[PDB]
């Protein structure tokens, strides 16, 4: 089993991406706050791999509890919504310090989510009215190298775009020194 | 806050007294309820590796680590729904209620059934385009209205109403939700907490009626908390609106639908940091304003 | 079976009435209780492939298939514990109670604490060899008697009692059991059914005392059903015995320990087909016979 | 995944053998009536096989429900206690007809359980006093071939003797 732990702020779409990836369907109704941990078989270059997927609760309420799921993690997924700059800022302020403190040698991916919303007129107009803008791949990739992520990947759980690659890269990160 | 010297013809003071008592016993009834705690304990342990659990088992603080997050969620919800208005709000509510469209002629069961069905449909494209679905929900509403008519509300009546409001489901579905669920950044109660306070909301509805508490305000509070609790796997929104509108139509008030797209996410806690948060009494005020617009030009 | 014209100084007739009403409302309160049904539905679905669940959801019989087994278990358990004696057993119970050792002055709380603690140790080698464990149980017992004395029994007291009787446990344990559990071929109630009927048993303990129903018979029945329901993850045996012995000692009776090794598995339904089954009233009679021996 | 479903009468040790196998420890306290289905990696000839383990409720109350878990079963374990003649008779009367009706063309093993009890003074005294006797491997092997089982195996969850081999054979039965 390769243990993959998904972390990040609330509402960035951690649960939906795990469900979308494991079911091949974007969930449109109710959804667990925390996806029960689930194992899936992934084929990488003819070889089979068992990916163990763990969801987390990102809120401050669970600061003391959440890391108790970190032991023997093989790779982290630090997620932020590309249309939520505050979740992007928390990548640096909260999430990477938290995982490097508990698992300093464990590799991590920087994951942009909900990229379909960069092409959502209502979404951008609402950011602009707040003098904000979506996160670009340029700035995210800068952050990934400044914070020593393995790399930056982005996806949409809704369209499944980039979704498969996220977890392929998660596995490749975990099979390393 | 003291309301003793304020004008009141809605028995708002009796309502506030009722809210004071429930809020006072909230820690004992919910936060310290062992079923709720066990539910939290089991939820928390699922993700924790077996060996870590065993190393944590010797720590005096282990139980609190297991349960603190779940308790803070219920507390945040209780804070959002608990009615404790400012002097000014107390007075504005007094004034706002006099403005409500109110009929004295008592509608009959089929008329109330139709008004509640149309209210449901008003905010639902699916119901509008699907007569089979609209007719099924209408039957459910008619059944609930006829069973609760002249009687104290029971949780059983609600369970049946919720089932009736979920016709497209299939067989063998769970009635209550089995886990913490969310949609659209919403924060709802845990399954056990939602059941406990569903029961309290029923007692509240019955008590409020017996004490002659203004139904338009009762309806507002019930709308907020039933949605905040969301005990069932599905149809919590429909169920809340039917119960609320029974309360309103029985008093001669118009049917409520929803809040605006902007204000609705302010009535319960959200997982989105940016979303604003309204107090219970602010929700009542807004509820009354929306209800007052019901026959208007904007309608 | 009508008991109307039988000799009775134990208010057995009042007890049977109580039981008739609980049994008459059993299907409503337990079998049709939606939380219990949801529990059954979830348990059943765990072993079913999702695609099969999808197929079955189109069939009218699916929900009943889901809930049939769980409901039959609770009915079998309720059948075993519901007190409904034959005329012979009725009369025999009238006889047995008179042979029971019974002090006219009731011992104080500290004396009760000790007798209940000693009764617990009597059937347990582990408690006999481990003074620290025994002393911990003694404290929990004293605490329980302290808070229950002269008050209506509550579910909360029992939760506190059960926890106190589980001392070597570690932190963060579940109080109630989370799944259907068994040991030694035993059949216990489901978690939710056990919770519903723990509350009923509590009310039964309070109602029976108010009606002045013969405490030794109340003790016998409480022993059987609390053990049958087994609501907690652990310590259901110790807990039932402490509660039953509060009931007995309050009336001046001696403490109960266990049935014989040959009779114990008969008092609740078993997963093993060969084991004999005893009716509620047969359990009461045997309980009384065991209790009557305590002096010697 | 090779799906393995364990059936047989109540109290034959269906749950305890699954737990003893997966945890390498025989449970001494409370045990689930029905072990939650659990996957395990089993090595046969240097090759990993993923084995899905499914427990069941053996009692008659769950007769209507039980077969619902049978779809896509790869191999059945039909269990009887070697010191329970009635559980052994039900292999023929109930369990194999059940799985052949509700899951046809699916291989099954005949599994004798609790073999440590053939040396238990109390168990054997009781059997002899009821004019009964434990099932010998030889009459079990005969039953296995009579009922077209792949083969007879037996084990003890308590001592774990033969326990590993049972699931080794189950995988072979599913691969053949
Ligand atoms: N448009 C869009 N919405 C998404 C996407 N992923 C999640 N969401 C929405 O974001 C909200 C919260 O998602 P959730 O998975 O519960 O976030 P979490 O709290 O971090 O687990 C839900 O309303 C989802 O429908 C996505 O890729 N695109
Ligand atoms: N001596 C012995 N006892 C066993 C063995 N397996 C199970 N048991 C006992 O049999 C009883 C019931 O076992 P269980 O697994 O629950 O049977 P099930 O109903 O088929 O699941 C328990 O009290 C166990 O201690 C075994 O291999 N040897
Ligand atoms: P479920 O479909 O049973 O109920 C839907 C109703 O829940 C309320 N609701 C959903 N999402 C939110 C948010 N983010 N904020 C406030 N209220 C919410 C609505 O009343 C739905 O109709
Ligand atoms: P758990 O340890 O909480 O409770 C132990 C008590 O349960 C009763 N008990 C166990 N096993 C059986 C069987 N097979 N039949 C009847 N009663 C049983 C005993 O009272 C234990 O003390
Ligand atoms: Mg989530
Ligand atoms: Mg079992």
């Amino acid at each position: 089993t390769i243990k993959c732990v998904v972390v990040g702020d609330g509402a960035v779409g951690k649960t939906c991406l795990l469900i979308s990836y494991t079911t091949n369907k974007f969930p449109s109704e109710y959804v667990p706050t925390v996806f029960d941990n689930y194992a899936v078989t992934v084929m990488i270059g003819g070889e089979p791999y068992t990916l163990g997927l763990f969801d987390t609760a990102g809120q401050e309420d669970y600061d003391r509890l959440r890391p108790l799921s970190y032991p023997q993690t093989d790779v982290f997924l630090v997620c932020f919504s590309v249309v939520s700059p505050s979740s992007f800022e928390n990548v640096k302020e909260k999430w990477v310090p938290e995982i490097t403190h508990h698992c300093p040698k464990t590799p991590f991916l920087l994951v942009g989510t909900q990229i379909d919303l960069r092409d959502d007129p209502s979404t951008i107009e609402k950011l602009a009215k707040n003098k904000q803008k979506p996160i670009t791949p340029e700035t995210a990739e800068k952050l990934a190298r400044d914070l020593k992520a393995v790399k930056y990947v982005e996806c949409s759980a809704l369209t499944q775009k980039g979704l498969k690659n996220v977890f392929d890269e998660a596995i490749l990160a975990a099979l390393e020194p | 806050v003291n309301y003793q010297d304020l004008e009141d013809n809605l028995n708002l003071k009796g309502l506030i007294s009722l809210e004071d008592d429930r809020n006072a016993n909230f820690e004992s009834n919910v936060l310290k309820n062992e079923k709720f705690l066990d539910e939290a304990r089991e939820i928390s342990k699922k993700s924790i590796p077996e060996a870590t659990v065993k190393q944590m088992s010797h720590l005096p603080e282990f139980d609190d680590i297991l349960t603190e997050g779940a308790k803070k969620v219920e507390s945040r919800i209780n804070k959002a729904i608990t009615f404790r208005p400012s002097v000014e709000e107390f007075s504005e509510i007094q004034d706002l209620v006099k403005t409500l469209p109110k009929t004295k002629v008592i509608e009959d069961l089929s008329t109330k059934t139709n008004e509640i069905t149309e209210a449901l449909a008003a905010t639902s494209k699916t119901i509008q385009r699907t007569p089979e679905l609209k007719e099924q929900l209408k039957t459910a509403i008619e059944d609930f209205l006829q069973n609760s008519q002249g009687k104290p509300l029971t949780v059983q009546m609600i369970e049946n109403l919720n089932h009736g409001l979920r016709p497209d489901e299939g067989e063998g579905r769970l009635l209550y939700k089995k886990e913490n669920l969310t949609k659209e950044n919403a924060v709802f109660s845990s399954p056990e907490a939602a059941k406990i306070q569903l029961a309290e909301t029923v007692d509240f509805i019955n008590r409020a009626k017996n004490e002659g508490i203004e139904p338009s305000v009762v309806g507002a509070l019930v709308y907020q908390r039933l949605i905040a609790y969301a005990p069932f796997a599905e149809g919590n929104g429909r169920m809340a609106r039917v119960i609320v509108n029974k309360i309103l139509l029985d008093a001669g008030y118009p049917a409520f639908t929803k809040f605006s797209d902007e204000f609705e996410p302010q009535i319960i806690p959200q997982t989105k940091a940016s979303t604003k948060s309204a107090t219970s009494s602010e929700v009542v005020v807004e509820f009354l304003k929306e209800l007052a617009k019901k026959g208007s030009k904007e309608d």
